[PDB]
């Protein structure tokens, strides 16, 4: 595990986090792999890695919904490892947070989460947190289940379970 | 334990 220090993100896509090419190069990593992220409180999460050229050495830039996953603000240091292993999920399960879907929500799978996940491939871990932004209303989900667990890539032939009761904030 | 309900295959 390097240690990096967690910096803004240029790139605003959730899955995505940016070192720079150097960074990448010595820890043997390649545009668009997997990688396993440690924040604070025992948190984990897993991302893809793209370079960017104006990162530092020692910097990691990721956005406010991978920061807030991790509990890590601006400033604080997380550990990146390489994540291989991950594989292509058969399933996952993801419900809403209570608080973003007060009242009368539209199907979350048409709305907020097919668009989110359609051929994005991203990487995700039994846990996380992410932010869907369907128009202007944002719903937050907490990932319930994955299949593999606890971790998996969400691809063409992922199923994804939606129906549930509403998680309740903290 | 884990109720998994029904989903939807995301496709591309």
């Amino acid at each position: 595990p390097n240690r990096l220090i967690v910096d803004e993100a240029i790139n605003e896509d959730n899955s995505v986090v940016s070192l720079s090419q150097p960074k990448m190069d010595e820890l043997q990593l390649f545009r668009g792999d997997t990688v396993l992220l440690k924040g604070k409180k025992r948190r984990e999460a897993v991302c893809i890695v793209l370079s960017d050229d104006t990162c530092s050495d020692e910097k990691i830039r990721m956005n406010r919904v991978v920061r807030n996953n991790l509990r890590v603000r601006l400033g604080d240091v997380i550990s990146i490892q390489p994540c291989p292993d991950v594989k292509y999920g058969k399933r996952i399960h993801v419900l809403p947070i209570d608080d973003t879907v007060e009242g009368i929500t539209g199907n979350l799978f048409e709305v907020y989460l097919k668009p989110y996940f359609l051929e994005a491939y991203r990487p995700i871990r039994k846990g996380d947190i992410f932010l869907v932004r369907g128009g202007m209303r944002a719903v937050e989900f907490k990932v319930v289940e994955t299949d593999p667990s606890p971790y998996c890539i969400v691809a063409p032939d992922t199923v994804i379970h939606c129906e549930g009761e509403p998680i309740k904030r903290e | 334990r884990h109720n998994w309900g029904q989903g939807f295959r995301l496709g591309d």
